[PDB]
Order: structure tokens, then C-alpha cells, then sequence
């Protein structure tokens, strides 16, 4: 199974502004954790056709579980949007130490406010661990030596395969490669503005936007590296886990193993897609603060 | 280096139990599965079960389901395999081994083995070999060589060490390995083959020794 | 429920030969099949894992092959130090099935016939009320042999247990003993005690047999 533990729950979070004004946060381990048990629950029901019908009920519970969790993280809206409008000062300052300190504070208050609800979240996540784990314990076979892996196959086909091939069709190394040129430019444009050239203003902000972008790129480097791994791992693994029988225990081991592999895979792919957006979200605001190729 | 260390040989009665150990040393214990493969006397290998040192999870062959019980203590890095309801046939060498070659994610090979533990199931207590002489018989058509011997019967435990003519005669000496009979006591014969000329001349005495009972009976063999 | 069958169970091989040991799975098992050496009275040695990868440090004459049901272990140039019983193990399904019987690797060149010598039950044993009539197939080859007991043209079964030596390091022959245990009440009911022996070397059954007259 997968438990939740301690972790310094400060850096176990990411704050991501897809478009200008639509900022949100993650809580990696939760998202892994919930997803982990989302797959398990499916796998559990699909293993027989006698219980494929649960899909509606499970969709139900999972729809709810997110609509529950989303409502909780809502309690941090008026503090999150306190950040948003502080960002908007940073990404549109058309003084600085104060606009920085304001960002660091309004951010830390958003962290705390999340951490505060560390236990309101756990109940949702434990309720999910419950549902997913209560099935799985229900997963019966026709013959324990010789259990059927069509369960895992259908679950791979529908929910997963679509996302693998998406990652294969998108050349994420290009994606990275490009961003590292984007930063190269920012860097070149910033080195140009440096020098004794009197001293044009805003540069502080640019520096900050760039710095921020770097940290984003480095995160995207990371989740991307994990993605490409798990792709090969998932693809290798799934081959071994279909069109065959299993011993009940080895089976259960597989599903969990996969439920794990998928979860990590998705979480990354997710954060990547969010970060990617957040990357260029800054590029626009950074590009804006230029006005044109050279004022 | 990388090492598996098992308990010393045990002996147990029909319908007792038996625990044997397997101290892992060198590597981290709870990394790799530890497996218990036994081996009847002069027989194949036989997989009994496994235990994940880390979790404590156990998988047993179905032959031993409900008889065997595998455990481990992580203070000492030792893995255990307790059989119960013992039987004649349970007499074997219990090996333990390490699935530490992960070759396909879920697929492993037993890379390290312990030298393995002799479990005997008898019901017999220390008893002395009743040596009987094996009365000379001449070869295929009385052909030059004659074979004669000493049966060393109904003893327990092993081992026994026969010689001939006080360690003199070493040529033609076949002391058979010992069956462990449905008595619970072992038997073996020793035989030597020698010239049919040297009957009247040479005196043939077998030299049995059974250190566990401190029996060392000698027995003359002479034709009749 | 995966049954691993090794062909030849026992075979004969001179040094420098190629030796190829087969191993068939009862069902398709991918390349999830390991190979083990085991020298007489030693722990098994891992040679080949995953059907054809070679365990670090192992001599490179051992080469695994095959897929699905049929697997092959191949020793390029068989050596002295290789005279073992070999075992193949399927890992495709995790009660790892009991490795197939394993295969015996003798020397060869002999086709030596067994010198048959029958022994009656000792004077002093019989007063005790046992009668263990022993027989000796001395120095023969190959190990494969068949020995049966016949009292007064009655075939017998079960109340006999056989032992056999290990291959002689020189000479390279196996000897065998079979012992027929009877109750003395049994043994003093019959007359002709026969030790019938078949072997690749006896064109016809050799039979060594005394009457209880003995004399």
C-alpha cells in the first residue's frame, strides 16, 4: 500500500499560475496518494466482469473526493488571491524590496494556511485510502492460483495507454531544450542591460522573473526526467502483467506496483503540464516588461 | 563477504516441529527476499517458501501450506523456517537462498545460498550397529575375484566409518551410503572384493566405528 | 502449477564434449528461467539467470538459451570441475516451481557390466529374527541399472531398499547394493532366493541365487 508520513510539508507543495489570474497549488504526495488509490479502485472492480459495473459508483466517489478536497483547499482562496494580486504587482510594475518581501510573506501565509488544513486534507485522503482499500480486499478470483489480468489490461488500455502515447508523441526533451534557449535569451537580454549602461529600472524585477523561470525549468527538468523513466518502466512492466495468470498475492503485488508506477507518472506529467504553462506565463509577462525587442 | 549462515543439523521425532535459521551477513537484510529450498537424500531441490525480511510477508509452496511457518528478526538479520507435523520424508537438507538478482522488475534469481542444514526425522534414539559378516561369494564363474563384506544394521544416528584390516585394506572397498529404513534406524553394507586365491591366507576383518554411540565393533569374515 | 521437465535426467559426458541440458516448462514462461549447478554435497551455484544472462564470475562455457517452453543450458567444453547435477528453475510465477528434477553429468566410455555377488543372511542375524539377503552389483556403468528380488519365482516388491556408490574418481564406476529384509518367519517359509539383475552390459538377465540349503 501507500501511507502518508511526516515530510517537511513546506516543499511538498507547488504554486502554479497556468494563466494570468488562475493560480493554484498542488500538494504532490496527496495527488500521488489519491491517484494511487484511484487506480487501485478501478483495477479492483475490473478484475472481474461481475463487478465492472462499479465504475459509475467509483466515478461517483472519486468525483466527490475531489469536489470534497477542492472545497477544503478553497478555504485558502482569500489568502491565495492575496498572493495573486501581489504577483500582479511583480509581473506588472508598470520599491522592489517591498514588492519582494510582499511576495515572500503572502506566499508563506498561503503555505501556512495549507499546512493548517493538513488534517482536513488527510480525512479526505484517508477516506480515499478507505474506499480503494475496501475494494481490493473485495477482489476475489475464480481460482487463486490462476487469477485474470484482464482487469489490469482494460485499466491500462483506457486510463493510461492514452497518456503514455501522448508523452511519446510530445517530444518533452524538445520542450526542455526550447525553454533552455528561452532562458538563454532572457540571460542574454539581461547581460545586455547589465554593464555600466547607467542603470535602467525594473531590471530587479526581470532578474526575479528570470530567477523564478529557472527554478521552474529545473522543476520541469525533474518531472520530465521522471516521466521518461516511468514511461519505459510502465510500458515494460505492463507487458509482463497482461495476457497471463497470476497467483492471487503476486497479482495484488502487481496492481499495487502499477497503481504506484502510474501515480508517480501522472503526478509528474501533471506538474509538468502546469509548470510548462507557468513557464510561458512568466515569459509573456517578461516579454511584456520589455515592450518590444529593444526599447 | 556476502554470506548465508544456517543453524546446525537438527534431529526431530515424527510429529515434533523444527525451526532452522539463516543469518544474513554482508548486505542489508531487508533488501532481498530469503527463500527456503530443501532437498531429500539423493533427490532434487524443492522450494518450500519465501519471506520478505522487510515486510514479513510469506509465500509458501502449497505442499507445505499450513505446516511450514517462516519468520525473521531484523535485530540479527536472521530468517526462519519452522516446519511442524514432521515425517520420515521431511528428512532432508534445508537450504536457504537469496533472491538478489532482480532480472525483470518482479523476476529474481537465488544468487546467494547457505551451505544448508541437515534435518533428520527418525524417532530412533542413539543405538549401536549390529554388525553381521557377509560370507564370501566367488565371482561370475568363480572368476578370480571374490566379494565379501559386513552389514552394519539398525544404527542411529549417522555417521558410521568402516575400514578393512585396520585401515590396511583400501582396495575394492565399497561401503555403501546408508538408507534410513522405515525403522528409523540406518543400514549400510560395506564390501570389498579380493583374490579367490587369498582366502586361506588372508584374514578379513571389517572395522566398524559409530562415534555417536561410541560403538566400535569389529567382525571377522570367513567363508561358509 | 508450472511443471519443469529436464531431459536427460541422467547422461554421460567425457571432458571436452559439448553438453546441452534441456528444460521444458508446462506453460509459456517467457525467459524467466534460471540455471543452477550443484556439486555432490554442495550448495547450488547460480550460473545463468533469466534464461541466458550469465551470473558474474561464472566460466563462460556455460551458455543459457531457449524461450517460452523449451530452454537449453550449454557447456561449450565440459570440464572436470563441472561434473555436477544441474537444475533449471522457472521464476515466471511466484511459487517458484521446484526446479525440475535436475540432470546428472557423469564421465563416459565404459559400458562395463556388473560383477554380481549374492550374500545370504548371517547366522547371527537370523536368531535375532531378521533376514536381509544382500546383493552387490560391483563396479559397473552406466549408473542406470535394474535389480529385482525373486524368492521361489515370486517377484517381490518394496521390502527391499537399494544403495549405490558415487562414481569412483578413478576407474569411474558405480557399485550398487540391494537388501531384502524379511521376518525370519518369512525367510524360513521359502527356499530359492534369487537376485535378478538387468543392465546395459548384460545381454540377458544375470541372476545370482542360492537355496536355503546353503550348505
Amino acid at each position: 500500500f501507500k501511507e502518508l508520513s511526516n515530510y517537511n510539508i513546506a516543499n511538498s507543495i507547488d504554486i502554479l499560475q497556468e494563466k494570468e489570474g488562475h493560480l493554484d497549488f498542488v500538494i504532490i504526495p496527496h495527488y500521488t496518494f489519491l491517484d494511487y488509490y484511484k487506480h487501485l479502485s478501478y483495477n479492483s472492480i475490473y478484475h472481474k466482469s461481475s463487478t465492472y459495473g462499479k465504475c459509475i459508483a467509483v466515478d461517483a466517489f472519486i468525483k466527490k473526493i475531489n469536489e470534497a478536497y477542492d472545497k477544503v483547499k478553497s478555504k485558502c482562496n482569500d489568502i491565495k488571491n492575496d498572493l495573486i494580486a501581489t504577483i500582479k504587482k511583480l509581473e506588472h510594475p508598470y520599491a522592489f524590496k517591498k514588492m519582494m518581501d510582499e511576495y515572500n510573506t503572502k506566499k508563506k501565509k498561503l503555505i501556512k494556511c495549507i499546512k493548517n488544513h493538513e488534517n482536513d486534507f488527510n480525512k479526505i485522503c484517508m477516506d480515499m485510502k478507505n474506499y480503494g482499500t475496501n475494494l481490493f480486499e473485495q477482489l476475489s478470483c475464480y481460482n487463486n492460483n490462476f487469477c485474470n489480468t484482464n482487469g489490469i489490461r482494460y485499466h491500462y488500455d483506457e486510463y493510461i495507454h492514452k497518456l503514455i502515447l501522448s508523452v511519446k508523441s510530445k517530444n518533452l526533451n524538445k520542450d526542455l531544450s526550447d525553454m533552455t534557449n528561452i532562458l538563454q535569451q532572457s540571460e542574454l537580454l539581461l547581460t545586455n542591460l547589465n554593464k555600466k549602461m547607467g542603470s535602467y529600472i525594473y531590471i530587479d524585477t526581470i532578474k526575479f522573473i528570470h530567477k523564478e523561470m529557472k527554478h521552474i525549468f529545473n522543476r520541469i527538468e525533474y518531472h520530465t526526467k521522471i516521466i521518461n523513466d516511468k514511461t519505459k518502466i510502465i510500458q515494460d512492466k505492463i507487458k509482463l502483467n497482461i495476457w497471463r495468470t497470476f497467483q492471487k498475492d503476486e497479482l495484488l503485488k502487481r496492481i499495487l506496483d502499477m497503481s504506484n508506477e502510474y501515480s508517480l507518472f501522472i503526478t509528474s506529467d501533471h506538474l509538468r503540464q502546469m509548470l510548462y504553462n507557468t513557464f510561458y506565463s512568466k515569459e509573456k509577462h517578461l516579454n511584456n516588461i520589455f515592450h518590444h525587442l529593444i526599447y | 563477504e556476502v554470506q548465508l549462515v544456517q543453524s546446525g543439523a537438527e534431529v526431530k521425532k515424527p510429529g515434533a516441529s523444527v525451526k532452522v535459521s539463516c543469518k544474513a551477513s554482508g548486505y542489508t537484510f531487508t533488501d532481498y527476499y530469503i527463500h527456503w529450498v530443501r532437498q531429500a537424500p539423493g533427490q532434487g531441490l524443492e522450494w518450500m517458501g519465501r519471506i520478505n525480511p522487510n515486510s514479513g510477508g510469506t509465500n509458501y509452496a502449497q505442499e507445505f501450506q499450513g505446516r511450514v511457518t517462516m519468520t525473521r528478526d531484523t535485530s540479527i538479520n536472521t530468517a526462519y523456517m519452522q516446519l511442524t507435523r514432521l515425517r520420515s520424508d521431511d528428512t532432508a537438507v534445508y537450504y536457504c537462498a537469496r533472491d538478489g538478482i532482480e532480472y525483470s522488475y518482479y523476476y529474481y534469481a537465488m544468487d546467494v545460498w547457505g551451505k544448508g542444514t541437515t534435518v533428520t526425522v527418525s524417532s530412533a534414539s542413539t543405538k549401536g550397529p549390529s554388525v553381521f559378516p557377509l560370507a564370501p561369494s566367488s565371482k561370475s564363474t568363480s572368476g578370480g575375484t571374490a566379494a565379501l563384506g559386513c552389514l552394519v544394521k539398525d544404527y542411529f544416528p549417522e555417521p558410521v566409518t568402516v575400514s578393512w584390516n585396520s585401515g590396511a585394506l583400501t582396495s575394492g572397498v565399497h561401503t555403501f551410503p546408508a538408507v534410513l529404513q522405515s525403522s528409523g534406524l540406518y543400514s549400510l553394507s560395506s564390501v570389498v572384493t579380493v583374490p579367490s586365491s587369498s582366502l586361506g591366507t588372508q584374514t578379513y576383518i571389517c572395522n566398524v566405528n559409530h562415534k555417536p554411540s561410541n560403538t566400535k565393533v569389529d567382525k571377522k569374515v570367513e567363508p561358509k | 502449477d508450472i511443471q519443469m521437465t529436464q531431459s536427460p535426467s541422467s547422461l554421460s559426458a567425457s571432458v571436452g564434449d559439448r553438453v546441452t541440458i534441456t528444460c521444458r516448462a508446462s506453460q509459456s514462461i517467457s525467459t524467466f528461467l534460471n540455471w543452477y549447478q550443484q556439486k555432490p554435497g554442495r550448495a547450488p551455484r547460480l550460473l545463468i539467470y533469466d534464461a541466458s544472462t550469465l551470473q558474474s564470475g561464472v566460466p563462460s562455457r556455460f551458455s543459457g538459451s531457449g524461450s517460452g517452453t523449451d530452454f537449453t543450458l550449454t557447456v561449450s567444453s565440459l570440464q572436470p570441475e563441472d561434473f555436477a547435477t544441474y537444475y533449471c528453475q522457472q521464476t515466471y510465477n511466484i511459487p517458484l516451481y521446484t526446479f525440475g528434477q535436475g540432470t546428472k553429468v557423469d564421465i563416459r566410455r565404459t559400458v562395463a557390466a556388473p560383477s554380481v555377488f549374492i550374500f545370504p543372511p548371517s547366522d547371527e542375524q537370523l536368531k535375532s529374527g531378521t533376514a536381509s539377503v544382500v546383493c552387490l552389483l560391483n563396479n559397473f556403468y552406466p549408473r542406470e541399472a535394474k535389480v529385482q528380488w525373486k524368492v521361489d519365482n515370486a517377484l517381490q516388491s518394496g521390502n527391499s531398499q537399494e544403495s549405490v556408490t558415487e562414481q569412483d574418481s578413478k576407474d569411474s564406476t558405480y557399485s550398487l547394493s540391494s537388501t531384502l529384509t524379511l521376518s525370519k518367519a518369512d525367510y524360513e517359509k521359502h527356499k530359492v532366493y534369487a537376485c535378478e539383475v538387468t543392465h546395459q552390459g548384460l545381454s540377458s538377465p544375470v541372476t545370482k541365487s542360492f537355496n536355503r540349503g546353503e550348505c
